[PDB]
RNA sequence: UUAACGAGAUUCCCACUGUCCCUAUCUACUAUCUAGCGAAACCACAGCCAAGGGAACGGGCUUGGCAAAAUCAGCGGGGAAA
RNA sequence: CGUGAGCCCGGGUCGAACGGCCUCUAGUGCAGAUCUUGGUGGUAGUAGCAAAUACUUCAAUGAGAACUUGAAGGACCGAAG
RNA sequence: AGAGACCGAUAGCGCACAAGUAGAGUGAUCGAAAGAUGAAAAGCACUUUGAAAAGAGGGUUAAAUAGCACGUGAAAUUGUUGAAAGGGAAGCGCUUGUGACCAGACUUGCGCCCGGCGGAUCAUCCGGUGUUCUCACCGGUGCACUCCGCCGGGCUCAGGCCA
């Protein structure tokens, strides 16, 4: 029963290991399409980045 | 478990398998195509020579902007490399298939690599940071490998044609 | 025709020198080759030219020149690329 | 088989429901919307992994040791470290 | 509390799930993704190869072509095997050819003339019944030159594809 228990614990980690999370506390959702990179236009005056 | 080559019966053949292996799929494909159809001991010696950089694997399909070497002349190419990690994974799988063949009682020294196939596994999804606060994928492309070792081994004529053949047979 | 002061703008002189005549050489880190790891931008389909293709435009059409696998380092004419 | 949108059958996979006809009904037919969401390529084993002087020998551990540890060396910070 | 010509997990409420959660923002606020092994865990004993993950045998199950990546398992895209093409694009239309792979059609039917079998649901008459009111069925009668099937021949006709 113990061996079955750690086997279940190890099989519970497969999706987060494929997502390459550092443990089960790694639940950060990053900005894949940030607004500052995907909106607005660049003029001759002040720009938002160099 | 189902292998790709279903025509090979398991009575006088051995097989080995590896899944979700974090080794480069392109390098592994080139190494597998290098050792395809070979004797087992010859394949093991070649893979050890690839690890020792004494013999090379030709890069044919996944070869874009790679270096050139004198060791591709054995294969008739110029682009060849030494993918030691793919060689190590394939050596482990080949030794497993050898052990399976010895368990079955087959003659190890007469075995050939009849089937070997590398597929793409689900990708390992890391992230990398770029300039201007951007994040891009930084994935690993792992592979499934499977291999199988095998012992080395006048009807409806016209009446005119019938008469012509009869006359030619008599004459 | 205002002294001092100024990372303000301008002309000249001496000194000085690879700015130049006119380029050469050396060192480090790259680029390069290998092991490991490994993106993105962009992408109708694709990519050799010449003349003609009324609407001053042809890469695909017409007529020619031609035309031989698979590749590596470079390059910045054209296509792409702000 | 039908000009056609489509319809029907055979073979394989599969496991719990479904169809013809006449009426009734509508959130009823996609290639485009720099469409939405999700997934996947070529590019491509490519660009790159080059600021902060620097690493080496033996032994041990271990399946495996440049980036573990002990010793032996060589260096750096140089008291606004 | 009861219902529906409603939706069937990108739909229906944002939420069928430890959802106003996880996460983000100083804050006011913003706000998801995410259902399905199997009837039953029976969730793989044991042996063997590996440092291990796993593999191979061998097992459970109706099925592992259902292995806690789990029903079915499409396309894009990828690997192996088999076939083919390629002198600066391929793809497409008309028509042959080669190779590979196939759907049909056909296999005999009908009608006479003989011979051999096996039976009397041959024509007429009688009675009953039903009907379309003149046509049938049922029971008796037939005594085998009459009817009905079978089996051998012979003959005529019609039969598939290309000429």
């Amino acid at each position: 029963l113990r061996s079955k228990a750690e086997r279940q614990a190890k099989l519970a980690q497969r999706k987060m290991n494929r997502m390459a999370r550092q443990g089960e506390a790694d639940r950060h959702i990053h900005a894949s399409m940030p607004k500052h990179l995907f909106s607005g236009k660049r003029t001759i005056g002040k720009t938002d980045r160099r | 478990v189902r292998y790709a080559a279903t025509e090979i019966a398991p009575t006088k053949s051995a097989r080995a398998r590896g899944s979700y292996l974090r080794v480069s799929f392109k390098n592994t494909r080139e190494t597998a195509q290098a050792i395809n159809g070979w004797k087992l001991q010859r394949a093991l010696t070649f893979l050890q020579n690839v690890i020792d950089k004494k013999e090379a694997v030709p890069m044919r399909r996944y070869a874009g902007s790679t270096g050139r070497t004198a060791q591709g002349k054995q294969w008739g190419v110029s682009r060849a490399r030494w993918p030691v990690k793919s060689a190590q994974f394939l050596i482990g799988l080949l030794k497993n298939a050898e052990a399976n063949a010895d368990a079955k009682g087959l003659d190890t020294g007469n075995l050939i690599i009849k089937h070997i196939q590398v597929n793409q596994a689900p990708k390992q999804r890391r992230r990398t940071y770029r300039a201007h606060g951007r994040i891009n994928p930084y994935m690993s492309n792992p592979c499934h490998i499977e291999l199988i070792l095998t012992e080395a081994e006048e009807s409806h004529l016209s009446s005119r044609q019938r008469g012509v053949r009869i006359r030619r047979a008599l004459t």
